[PDB]
């Protein structure tokens, strides 16, 4: 039904961004 | 490989929400059925009672 | 006089309190096992048993 | 390659919640005109008790 | 006395008996749990 938000982040923090997002959301999310 | 697991868990979730939210409407389609029929029978019977 | 009524009040309530403490664990292990793991219908359930100084 | 797969299953769910609209409302237009059987029924029950008083 | 509580989904319910093969660590009993009603995602995470 819904499910969109997009934004900007620096390249030097992307590896720890996707790992922290994987941890507190507990799966069920899609990041490209 | 791992991201294909994260997709298919959500594909199960979005169809589960579609199956559930239709079912509460399906429960609403039966609960509002028996009370609107019971009401409109009464308003029919109240009119004919005055005509009685 | 009140010592007998006290210990029988603790024994019936804390037993009900501890059973409720296990039941919130069974609810808490039911959630997050459908998040970290898949949900075709239900997650494959199992639990464990304690350990000392090999943990 | 998965985002086109992502929304089209969700777009299938848009017809599934629409199926809840084309079933409940179809029940409601049926139920409102099934209450016209109440009209034809009690007029017979009227003429049952309005002929013994006529 | 401590206690440990781990669930391992992925037969796979014979693979927890392969964790009972680790007899030096724990005894590893079952604690079977009946199924509960599913039908939510949003307030399910808010529940946790």
């Amino acid at each position: 039904r819904l499910g969109f938000v997009a934004g900007v982040i620096n390249r030097e923090r992307i590896p720890t961004f996707e790992r922290m997002l994987w941890r507190v959301c507990r799966g069920n999310v899609f990041l490209r | 490989a791992d991201v294909q697991k994260q997709i298919k868990h959500m594909m199960a979730f979005i169809e589960q929400e579609a199956n559930e939210k239709a079912e509460e409407i399906d429960a609403k389609a039966e609960e509002e059925f028996n009370i609107e029929k019971g009401r409109l029978v009464q308003t029919q019977r109240l009119k004919i009672m005055e005509y009685y | 006089k009140q010592f007998g009524p006290l210990v029988r009040w603790l024994k019936v309530n804390f037993s009900e309190a501890f059973i409720a403490w296990i039941h919130v664990k069974a609810l808490r292990v039911f959630v997050e096992s459908v998040l970290r793991y898949g949900l075709p219908v239900n997650f494959q359930a199992m639990l464990l048993q304690p350990n000392k100084k090999t943990m | 390659q998965g985002i086109q797969q992502l929304l089209q299953a969700e777009k299938r769910a848009a017809e599934k919640v629409a199926d809840a609209r084309k079933r409940k409302a179809r029940r409601l237009k049926q139920a409102k005109e099934e209450a016209q059987m109440e009209v034809d029924q009690y007029r017979r029950e009227r003429e049952q008790e309005f002929q013994s008083k006529q | 006395t401590e206690f440990w509580l781990i669930s391992a989904p992925g037969t796979w319910e014979k693979l927890h008996a392969a964790t009972t093969k680790n007899n030096n660590l724990a005894v590893s009993s079952k604690f079977n749990i009946p199924d509960l009603k599913v039908g939510t995602l949003d307030v399910l995470v808010g529940l946790s």
